[PDB]
């Protein structure tokens, strides 16, 4: 019989999740220079 | 209940202390028919938004 207890999820610094966290880092770097651009254009066109 | 009551009463204080100096900057413009400097306008909110 099986001696662990059979847990199967890795650690957040495995290499699958280590592909994750950087895929997911430049999605939301890229998103929030999108939100930026808005604010910055939103402000300027408020402000005349 | 001394330091809770004591930390209530600073931080009133201190937003009293933030609206009236809003209030004292601010009073000049609506006694004139000008602008709001929206440079002011920015950091400074005012009731008006839009108009004036």
């Amino acid at each position: 019989a099986a001696s662990h207890s059979n847990v199967v999820f890795p650690d957040m610094s495995g290499t699958a999740l280590s592909w994750v966290q950087k895929i997911s880092g430049g999605l939301g770097a890229f998103a929030i220079g999108a939100i930026l651009v808005l604010v910055v254009v939103t402000c300027i066109g408020l402000r005349r | 209940v001394g330091m809770s009551l004591l930390a209530l009463i600073s931080i009133f204080a201190s937003c009293y202390m933030l609206v009236a100096a809003r209030s004292k900057c601010l009073t000049p413009y609506a006694l004139t028919p000008g602008a709001a400097v929206p440079w002011t306008l920015g950091i400074l909110c005012c009731a008006p938004r839009a108009h004036a």
